[PDB]
RNA sequence: GGGAUAAGUGCUGAAAGCAUCUAAGCAUGAAGCCCCCCUCAAGAUGAGAUUUCCCAACUUCGGUUAUAAGAUCCCUCAAAG
RNA sequence: UUGGCACCUCGAUGUCGGCUCAUCGCAUCCUGGGGCUGUAGUCGGUCCCAAGGGUUGGGCUGUUCGCCCAUUAAAGCGGUACGCGAGCUGGGUUCAGAACGUCGUGAGACAGUUCGGUCCCUAUCCGUCGUGGGCGUAGGAAAUUUGAGAGGAGCUGUCCUU
RNA sequence: UAACUUGGGAGUCAGAACAUGGGUGAUAAGGUCCGUGUUCGAAAGGGAAACAGCCCAGACCACCAGCUAAGGUCCCAAAAUAUAUGUUAAGUGGAAAAGGAUGUGGCGUACA
């Protein structure tokens, strides 16, 4: 129920190994020129050209 | 077959022998066979 | 302070070929153990490996004394409830003669990280043909 | 079904001129022992084997870049979750 | 099993009987293999070897026990803090109410009964059951495989013929 | 090599195991109560695999010097796979009794 022992820094930093953030899938837009999420609509221009 | 700590002849015909590290009495009458002496 | 110390820049390890044909199990494993540890060299160092390599041929022809071929049994547990197996020394010589001499010599070595490296310098075969002729092994007589 | 055994029954045979399953030598014999039947297994660091696929350009670092055969990002789904 | 001792725990190691899930010993209840009989046969007695698998459903009491009804090839005996409450029940036994018998001048007590009466915790570590990411296996890859070593399964009735 | 007297200041009044002479209990207890010695308590170091009380032995400090005690010399693990003469075949050695056996040694007193 309650922790018997406190957690040390060595043990705490190993559990947070996989606690990472993801890099989105972004590519340069054919017409806007800015970056864009694949399969989405360019916020800068508004063109998809599917 | 009688398995007893004390094995001794019950008649004069019975013979005492030792085979495979066991004291065995064998008699011509069937009831007098004994073992584990 | 003038005591000599051996390193991995001046150590020489050779290859031996011992024959187990007609030899006592316990009295042959105690001698091979000292060779694998380097207890026969004048430059012995405790914190480094200095032994040599040993090859055992004709393993299936080892010898026992008395009734140890039936009374001596080997146990092993599988870590499961009631999972304990067993096998007699006589039945193991006829199936896996190399595991019989391999485990008998491994028990005469220290159970450390260096002792596990010294136990891999051993090679056991049931016949007289070994594939390590390239290493140029030299015959050795037991003392 | 196979291979060795437990308690048993034995076959020859002396120690002990006879007897005796044993002390050397041959057998027979349990739902039990090891196989046979079903599933998982090379992190088995002792890391195994087989078939096929890819294999060039450089300051001549005893190196390096980008690719190749392949595998993903993302997207439409399930017999899977 | 009932006791003897008082060595660990009183700034705290929760009871009896169940329920759910099991494990392990052999001094073997059933099934398998054998002597000897005061063993005709069909059925038994006693003793040896054998732990692989099995070893019911109800009535009466809070119960263990124990008796009874109907079955079964058989309804074995013991250990694990009398297995098990961070898994669960609260019917008995140690709370505060009330009553009877008994004892006490009395407040009250049982060598006894009766009705009623709060069971709490979000899992840090080890352990256990599932499922992923790294690196290694001396070039980088896609498929098909050997099996060192582990796990699972092991029971038995009644008819017919000879 | 101590002992005794006078004065200043204390602590202690829960003890334990082993050997040995006894009571008690059951010629039970790591039980309990007395006599005597040792150790622990307040004692490290080596041995008994681990193990305050058992065996050897009492650490002022430093050294990559030597000889010994208990206990030891096949391997883990420092030292004899030493020498001489005998016993045991059971894994005895490395757990126990009353009883039962031409198992096998040593020293004495015509049998099929």
């Amino acid at each position: 129920a309650v922790p018997k022992r406190r957690t040390s820094k060595t043990r705490k930093n190993k559990r947070r190994t996989h606690f990472k953030i993801s890099v989105p899938g972004m590519t340069e837009c054919p017409n806007c020129g800015e970056y864009k999420l694949s399969h989405r609509v360019c916020k800068n221009c508004g063109s998809y050209n599917g | 077959m009688k398995v007893r700590p004390s094995v001794k002849p019950i008649c004069e015909k019975c013979k005492v022998i030792k085979r495979k590290g066991k004291v065995m009495v064998i008699c011509e009458n069937p009831k007098h066979k004994q073992r584990q002496g | 302070r003038q005591t000599f110390m051996a390193n991995e820049s001046n150590i020489e390890r050779k290859w031996y070929v011992i024959d187990a044909e007609g030899q006592t199990l316990g009295r042959l494993s105690s001698e091979v153990a000292s060779i694998l540890r380097g207890k026969n060299k004048v430059t012995y160092t405790p914190h480094v490996d200095t032994g040599d390599y040993v090859i055992v041929i004709n393993a299936s022809k080892i010898e026992f004394t008395g009734n140890k071929e039936t009374d001596k049994v080997y146990y092993r547990h599988s870590n499961h409830p009631g999972g304990i197996k067993s096998i007699t020394a006589g039945e193991l010589r006829r199936t896996n003669p190399e595991r019989l001499i391999e485990n008998s010599i491994k028990g005469m070595l220290p159970s450390t990280r260096l002792g596990e490296k010294q136990g891999k310098k051993l090679f056991v075969y049931g016949g007289a043909e070994h594939p390590h002729a390239a290493q140029q092994p030299e015959n050795y007589e037991l003392r």
